[PDB]
C-alpha cells in the first residue's frame, strides 16, 4: 500500500519520460531513441475488445537491423531482465503479456528481433536488397531501426575511454548517475502501470494523425512512383494502429486517463525516425 | 556395548562437556565460545569440533569416536545442546536440535579401497560429485542423496570409475554441487534390499556413507600438505635469474627443439588470474592454446606429457567426443527416476585442463556447445524443464592437422584449417609447426632420438643450455605459484600499447579486444613465473613478443616478411 504513493509521487514529476529513458541501460553509450522507444515498448499500449468479436493488438513489435558489435544483444538482455515477464530466444505460449526478444532472426507476447545484414555488413550505397524479409512479415512490425558503424576518429576515443571507466570504476562503486531508478523499483512501477489503467486518444489527437497518416501516404506513393522500384517497407492501416498505439503507451506513462497533442507528436517524431529513414 | 553402560555413558557426556567449556588454546582464548557465539550470530545449526584437538586433550573420546559413532554423536549432540541452552537459553526458539561436525579425520580413505571391516565406522574419503538429488521432506527433516566418484586424477589409467551414494541431513543439505570435488567424513553403514538379492541371487547389501563433515577440496588442502623444505626450495629458485630458462627446458626433456610450443604451453599451464570486474562481466583469466601440425611433429606426445605433468587432466579424443559426452546431460536415475544430471568431461576438467585431439575432426554441431564455455567459463544446461549453471573454469590444449596434411605457407591460416572464425578468435595462443628439410637439424634429431633411445631401455633402466628442474620438483613449484602469486597491473605504460594495438589494427585492415586481454593475462601468468606480487615490464615485453611471434606466424608469405621489417623494433 506504501509503494502506490511512491509510484503516484514518481510518476507525477513533469520529467518521468527522461528518468525512464536515462535508467534503460544507462551502461550502454547513446541510442536515446532506441532507450525510449524499449521503455515505451515495455510500458506498451492497451487492446481494446469490439462486439462483434474482434480483437486488435495492444502490443507494439519492434526490429533492430546493423552491422555485429553495435550492442544488439545487451539491450535484449536488459529488456529481459528488466520485464516482469521475459523470454529470450535464439531465433511464445510460455509468455502472457511479457516481451519475447528473439535474435538471430533470419498469444498475448510483444515482440522484439535482432537481425544482421545479408552481406554481414550494411552497404549504404545499395540501398535495398539488403533485408532478407518479405515485406509480408515486414508489415507486422510497428518500427523498424537501422544502426550503422558510423566511424569517428574522436567518438571511438570517447567510445573506450566509456568502456574502460565502465570495467575500471564498477566494483568501487554501483550509484545511480542522475536519478536513476533501480531496476526492482523500474519492474514494480512498470508493473503498477500496466496494471493500473490504460487511456484513450482524443479527437484533435486523431484529426491530426489523419492528416499526418494521409501526407505520409502520398509521401510514400511518390517515393515509390519516382524510385521505379518497390519499397521493401510499405506503410499501411497498421503502421497507423502502430502509432495510435505508442501514442497510448506515451499517455500511460503519464497514468493520464486520456492522451494528449504532445504524445502523438513524439510518437510521430519516433516512427518517421524509424520507419522513413529504414524506409 | 561397553559405552552403552549408562554410568560410563554419563561421565563420558559430562567430561564432553567440561571438554567443550574447560580448552584453551594456544593462545589463551576459548575457542569453542567464540564458535558458539559466531553459529548463535548466523543461526546455524551445526557446530565444528577438531578432531585433533580433542584427540590431545581426551585420549578415551578419539578411540570411541570411529568405533561407536552413532550413539556417541548424539550424546555430542546432546551436550552441545545443553550446553547453548544453559548460554542462550533464548537459542531454543530459533533452532531445536543442533548436530556436532567432526573434521580433519586423520585417516582418509579412498573409494576404492572400501571393504566389509570399515563398515558403521568413521572414514574420510575423497571424490568428485556427479549427480545430486533435491531437498526431500521426511516424518521424522532434510534430505539429500548424491552421486560420488573417484578423482579422475588419482585414478589410475584403464580402470573404470567407481560411483558409490552419500546422503546429507538438514544443515549438509545443498552444501555441495556436481563437478566439485570434496573430501567427507562420515559413517559406512549398509542398507538392506531385496532387489539386489533377488537380482545377484544372494543377500547383498548396498553400502551407503552417511557423511557427518562435508569440505570442499580446494588447493587449501594441497597448500597445507607442502612441507617448508618444498617451499624453501621453490623461494631459492625463484630468486634464480635463470629461473625461466631452466623452466622451459624441463618441459619435454625427450623432445628436440620447438622452444615457442614448449613456451606457449607452459605460459597457458601457469594460468592468468581470472577477475570479475564490477560483477557486471567477467574477464577469463585463462589461456587457450591450438597446436595445428604437419604430422610427424610429436603433437600427440606433448599431449600426453601435459596429461602426466597436470595433478588434474582429462584425455580426449576426436572422434570419441560427443556433445553429450563432453558436456553434462539431463538423463532418468534408474531406480528413483528423477531427473539428474551427469557432469561431462568439461565440468570435471573444471579448475583443471582439458585435451583436445584431432580437433579438425569435431562435427559444427558439436562445435557450437564449446564456445559458451570457452568464452564464459561456465555453462547453463536447459533441458527436461531443468535449468542449472556449471563452472567450466578449465585450460584447454587442442590439436588439429591442416586439411591436406600438409600446411601450405601460401594461404591465410584460416584456410589451411577447417575451423570457423570465431572459434579461432576464442584460442589465444596459435602455434603452426611445418616440416622442413635441414640437414644439420636433421642430424641434431636422429643424435637426439638415437641417445634417448639408448638411455631409456628397460635394461639399462639444450637449446638454452640450462639444466631441466625435477619432475617433481616442476609439480612443486607449479603449485605453489598457482596457490600463492596474485599480480598486479601497477606499472603498464598505456601509451605503448596503445600505438602498438593501433599498429596492429592497421596492419591487420591491411590483410580486437580480446587480443589485449590475452596479452595481459599472459604478462600476469609470466609474471606468475617469477613469483612477484608485482609485474615489471619484462613480462610485457616478453609477452608483446611471444604475441606478435604467433600473429606473424599466421599470416601469409608475401606479408610476413614485411611484418617482421615493421615490427623489428620487439622482435629484436
Ligand atoms: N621432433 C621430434 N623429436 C623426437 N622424437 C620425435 C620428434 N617428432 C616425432 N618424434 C617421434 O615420432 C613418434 C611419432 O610421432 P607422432 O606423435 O605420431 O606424430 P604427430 O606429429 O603427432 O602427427 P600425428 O598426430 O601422429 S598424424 C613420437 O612418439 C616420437 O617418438
Ligand atoms: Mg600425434
Amino acid at each position: 500500500p506504501q509503494e502506490e504513493e511512491e509510484f503516484r509521487r514518481l510518476a507525477a514529476l513533469p520529467n518521468v519520460y527522461e528518468v525512464i529513458s536515462k535508467s534503460i541501460a544507462p551502461s550502454i553509450f547513446g541510442g536515446t531513441d532506441m532507450k525510449k522507444a524499449i521503455a515505451c515498448l515495455l510500458f506498451g499500449g492497451s487492446r481494446k475488445r469490439l462486439p462483434d468479436g474482434l480483437t486488435r493488438r495492444g502490443d507494439i513489435n519492434l526490429l533492430m537491423l546493423g552491422d555485429p558489435g553495435t550492442a544488439k544483444s545487451q539491450l535484449l538482455k536488459f529488456v529481459e531482465k528488466c520485464s516482469p515477464i521475459g523470454v529470450y530466444t535464439s531465433g511464445m505460449v510460455l509468455a502472457d503479456g511479457g516481451v519475447v526478444c528473439i535474435d538471430e532472426f533470419d498469444s498475448r507476447c510483444s515482440v522484439l528481433a535482432a537481425a544482421n545484414s545479408v552481406f554481414g555488413r550494411w552497404d549504404e550505397t545499395k540501398g535495398e536488397d539488403n533485408i532478407d524479409f518479405m515485406p509480408t512479415i515486414l508489415s507486422r512490425f510497428d518500427m523498424i531501426f537501422i544502426v550503422k558503424d558510423e566511424h569517428n576518429e574522436e567518438r571511438d576515443v570517447m567510445l573506450a575511454k566509456h568502456v574502460i571507466t565502465l570495467h575500471v570504476s564498477a566494483l568501487t562503486q554501483t550509484q545511480a548517475v542522475e536519478g536513476e531508478i533501480d531496476l526492482a523499483k523500474l519492474k514494480k512501477f512498470i508493473a503498477y502501470c500496466r496494471v493500473k489503467c490504460g487511456p484513450r486518444l482524443s479527437a484533435e489527437a486523431a484529426e491530426k494523425l489523419k492528416n499526418r497518416y494521409i501526407i505520409m501516404r502520398s509521401g510514400a506513393r511518390q517515393h515509390e512512383r519516382d524510385s521505379d522500384r518497390r519499397s521493401s517497407i510499405p506503410i499501411t492501416v497498421r503502421q497507423l494502429e502502430a502509432i495510435v498505439r505508442i501514442a497510448e503507451a506515451l499517455s500511460k506513462m503519464k497514468l493520464q486517463p486520456f492522451a494528449t497533442e504532445a504524445d502523438v507528436e513524439e510518437a510521430l517524431r519516433l516512427f518517421q525516425v524509424s520507419t522513413l529513414d529504414a524506409a | 556395548e561397553w559405552v552403552s553402560m549408562a554410568g560410563p555413558r554419563l561421565e563420558i557426556h559430562h567430561r564432553f562437556k567440561n571438554f567443550l567449556r574447560t580448552h584453551v588454546d594456544s593462545h589463551g582464548h576459548n575457542v569453542f565460545k567464540e564458535r558458539i557465539s559466531d553459529m548463535c550470530k548466523e543461526n546455524r545449526e551445526s557446530l565444528v569440533v577438531n578432531y585433533e584437538d580433542l584427540a590431545a586433550r581426551e585420549h578415551v573420546l578419539a578411540y570411541f569416536l570411529p568405533e561407536a559413532p552413532a550413539e556417541l554423536l548424539q550424546i555430542f549432540d546432546e551436550a552441545a545442546l545443553e550446553v547453548v541452552l544453559a548460554m542462550y537459553p533464548k537459542y531454543d526458539r530459533i533452532t531445536n536440535h543442533i548436530h556436532v561436525r567432526i573434521s580433519h579425520l586423520p585417516l582418509v580413505e579412498e573409494l576404492r579401497s572400501l571393504r566389509q571391516l570399515h563398515l558403521n565406522q568413521l572414514i574420510r574419503t575423497s571424490g568428485v560429485v556427479t549427480s545430486c538429488t533435491g531437498v526431500l521432506p521426511q516424518l521424522s527433516q532434510n534430505y539429500q542423496r548424491i552421486r560420488i566418484q573417484e578423482s579422475p586424477g588419482k585414478v589410475a589409467a584403464g580402470r573404470l570409475p567407481r560411483s558409490k551414494d552419500a546422503i546429507l541431513l538438514a544443515d549438509l543439505v545443498d552444501s555441495c554441487k556436481p563437478g566439485d570435488e570434496i573430501e567427507l567424513t562420515g559413517i559406512y553403514h549398509n542398507n538392506y534390499d531385496g532387489s539386489l538379492n533377488t537380482a545377484n541371487g544372494f543377500p547383498v547389501f548396498a553400502t551407503v556413507i552417511l557423511a557427518n563433515h562435508v569440505a570442499k577440496k580446494d588447493n587449501k588442502v594441497a597448500v597445507g600438505e607442502l612441507t617448508d623444505e618444498d617451499v624453501k626450495m621453490i623461494t631459492s629458485l625463484s630468486k634464480d635469474q635463470q629461473i625461466g630458462e631452466k623452466i622451459f627446458a624441463s618441459i619435454a626433456p625427450s623432445i628436440y627443439g620447438h622452444e615457442d610450443i614448449k613456451r606457449g604451453l607452459a605460459l597457458a599451464l601457469f594460468g592468468g588470474e581470472p577477475k570479475n570486474p564490477g560483477g557486471k562481466h567477467k574477464v577469463r583469466g585463462d589461456i587457450n592454446v591450438l597446436l595445428c601440425g604437419d604430422p610427424g611433429t610429436a603433437k600427440s606426445q606433448f599431449l600426453k606429457y601435459i596429461e602426466k605433468v597436470s595433478s588434474r587432466a582429462i584425455f580426449t579424443t576426436g572422434q570419441g567426443a560427443s556433445a553429450v559426452g563432453l558436456t553434462a546431460y539431463v538423463q532418468r536415475h534408474p531406480v528413483s527416476r528423477e531427473w539428474t544430471l551427469e557432469a561431462g568431461a568439461l565440468v570435471l576438467a573444471d579448475r583443471g585442463v582439458c585435451l583436445i585431439d584431432e580437433f579438425d575432426k569435431m562435427n559444427d554441431q558439436d562445435r557450437t556447445s564449446i564456445h559458451e564455455a570457452m568464452e564464459q567459463q561456465s555453462i547453463s544446461i536447459s533441458k527436461a524443464g531443468i535449468v542449472t549453471s556449471l563452472q567450466a573454469r578449465c585450460t584447454v590444449i587442442a590439436a588439429a592437422n591442416p586439411i591436406g596434411g600438409r600446411y601450405d605457407p601460401s594461404l591465410t591460416f584460416s584456410e589451411n584449417v577447417d575451423l570457423t572464425e570465431p572459434i579461432i578468435s576464442r584460442f589465444d595462443i596459435l602455434c603452426v609447426v611445418r616440416d622442413t628439410v635441414d640437414p644439420v637439424q636433421d642430424e641434431m634429431l636422429a643424435r637426439f632420438v638415437v641417445g634417448s633411445h639408448v638411455r631409456h631401455h628397460p635394461s639399462n633402466k639444450n637449446t638454452y643450455g640450462v639444466e631441466p628442474l625435477p619432475q617433481e620438483v616442476l609439480k612443486k613449484y607449479i603449485i605453489y605459484a598457482k596457490e600463492r602469486v596474485h599480480p598486479k597491473l601497477n606499472q603498464m605504460d598505456q601509451d605503448k600499447v596503445a600505438k602498438m594495438y593501433s599498429d596492429l589494427r592497421k596492419e591487420s585492415m591491411a590483410t580486437t579486444v580480446r587480443h589485449i586481454e590475452s596479452m595481459i593475462r599472459m604478462a600476469e601468468a609470466h609474471a606468475r613465473i617469477h613469483l612477484r606480487d608485482y609485474v615489471i615490464e619484462d613480462d610485457v615485453n616478453m609477452a608483446i613478443r611471444v604475441m606478435l611471434e604467433s600473429f606473424i606466424d599466421t599470416q601469409k608469405f608475401s606479408v610476413m616478411r614485411s611484418m617482421r621489417k615493421t615490427f623489428a623494433r620487439y622482435l629484436s
